[PDB]
């Protein structure tokens, strides 16, 4: 019912199971393509019907590998019939065919170059992020105080729509720098780091800017939110029914 | 020393100065001049050499901050920068909200090297001020 | 005389019937998209998709509420 869609050549997929793991502990039939090898296509439908519902896009510095597997043509056909996605753009693998598709829903990500920059932070290693930036009580609360890790991040804008759903931020202090001059894409607590979109049709995405969140070395600090990030992006932690009005 | 001026909207709407925080590099304080069309504020900071510089107005607790980029000059052994903020040209829901809300729009001031000791950049709100005016919702803000 | 340039393409309904004819023409207004976009954007990709703007600039939007 699920799919998994990697690229050994940038991220290999060994380093992302024990969360992937855990999606087998419930109820979660995984498939697994491997773009960087495969030369066939796949298939997302049986009898004009779903049969995946789920579907997931690690880390892929972009090419007519996955951009055969599902274009966004493709991608927008399947997210207009309710089926959830998770995708995730560091600052050195920004799938085109992902940020085109994310651009069509109001997620503005950042471009290759541009990383989050950001002193004024608990350690100078990586991008640590306060449990303070949480904004959706919805998706995951936070109970006490966690610090989240982020290697190489990567900022998105918004547009004002209804349908768009901020779960984290940026620093206030952090801004996106370019190796080449060029205006700073975020600037503060007006750049994402992760944002969800619930479908008209009850469908969800989830974007997360960074590739060193859902590894398996930061399990410790970000355990407790990538599980009740996947569950909520998986329809499986806050769905609502209406009854005899 | 920055001199940051808010041209105007209307009439002149006043300034809260107020810091009530820990000493993280404190230097010389704002000094308000009317001088022009332009009403200068004219503050003395330290670390006055920095990669990154920038001054975020609206209310951070609501998470409504602008971002302005000031222009350096170069007078030789000096830390001049203007920031030229145009009251007409705020963000539609940064006015809103400031009306709605009766919280002052707070603009604080962000200098940092990249490489400078721990604590040796400044981030300190330089100015705090409040506006009287009749800001219509008849177009309502997306929030 | 009418040419195909002188009409503009519906962005925003369907034609479902139209007389034998011609005479009588019955449109139905389209849902409005599941990604919650302008119908007209949609319309414009679907439609100018052979040429698109394939750099990559800041979208100059206003803050976020
Ligand atoms: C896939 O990546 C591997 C490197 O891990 C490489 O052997 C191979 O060239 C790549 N696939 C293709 C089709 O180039």
């Amino acid at each position: 019912r699920t799919l998994v869609l990697y690229d050994q050549s940038t991220e290999p997929l060994e380093e992302y199971s024990v969360y992937l793991k855990d999606l087998e502990q419930r109820n979660y039939k995984l498939e697994y393509l491997d773009i960087n090898s495969t030369s066939t296509t796949v298939d997302l439908y049986d009898k004009e019907q779903r049969l995946f519902d789920n579907i997931i896009v690690f880390p892929t510095k972009g090419g007519k590998n996955l951009a055969r597997q599902i274009p966004v043509k493709q991608l927008i056909k399947f997210f207009e019939n309710e089926g959830n996605i998770l995708c995730m753009s560091s600052p050195g693998a920004v799938p085109n065919t992902i940020r085109l598709f994310l651009n069509e829903l109001g997620i503005y990500p950042s471009p290759k170059g541009h990383v989050i920059r950001d002193y004024f932070s608990p350690s100078s290693e990586e991008l640590v992020v306060s449990s303070n930036h949480l904004l959706n009580k919805y998706v995951y609360n936070a109970r006490k105080s966690e610090d989240f890790v982020f290697g190489e991040s990567s900022a998105a804008l918004l547009e004002n729509r209804e349908q768009i759903v901020p779960i984290l931020n940026a620093p206030r202090t952090s801004f996106t720098e370019s190796k080449g001059k060029c205006n700073s894409w975020t600037s503060g607590s007006q750049g994402f780091l992760v944002v969800g979109f619930q479908n008209l049709n009850n469908a969800r995405l989830v974007w997360i800017g960074s590739s060193d969140f859902l590894k398996n070395k930061n399990q410790d600090s970000n355990q407790e939110f990538a599980k009740e990030l996947l569950k909520w992006t998986f329809n499986e932690k806050s769905v609502i029914k209406s009854v005899h009005a | 020393f920055p001199s940051t001026a808010g041209k105007s909207r209307v009439m002149i709407g006043k300034v809260e100065p107020r810091i009530g925080i820990d000493e993280t590099v404190p230097t010389t304080i704002t000094v308000e001049d009317p001088n022009e069309v332009i009403q200068v504020n004219f503050a003395i900071e330290s670390t006055n050499k920095p990669f990154q510089n920038t001054l975020l107005i609206g209310l951070p607790n609501k998470n409504l901050e602008m971002a302005f980029e000031p222009e350096i000059k170069d007078n030789g052994k000096l830390s001049m920068y203007k920031y030229r903020i145009d009251l007409a040209k705020l963000d539609a829901a940064l006015l809103q909200e400031a009306s709605r809300s009766p919280e002052p729009i707070k603009a604080t001031l962000i200098l940092a090297s990249s490489t400078a000791k721990p604590k040796e950049n400044l981030f300190r709100e330089i100015l705090q001020l409040n506006l009287n005016f009749d800001v219509d919702h008849s177009d309502s803000s997306l929030v | 005389m009418i040419t195909p340039l002188d009409v503009p393409p519906l962005d925003y309904f369907d034609e479902v019937f139209t007389s034998e004819n011609w005479m009588v023409r019955i449109y139905q207004l389209k849902k409005d998209d599941a990604q919650g976009r302008t119908l007209r954007d949609v319309g414009e990709l679907t439609r100018s998709s052979t040429k698109t703007r394939r750099s990559i600039k800041r979208p100059e939007l206003g803050l976020r509420v």
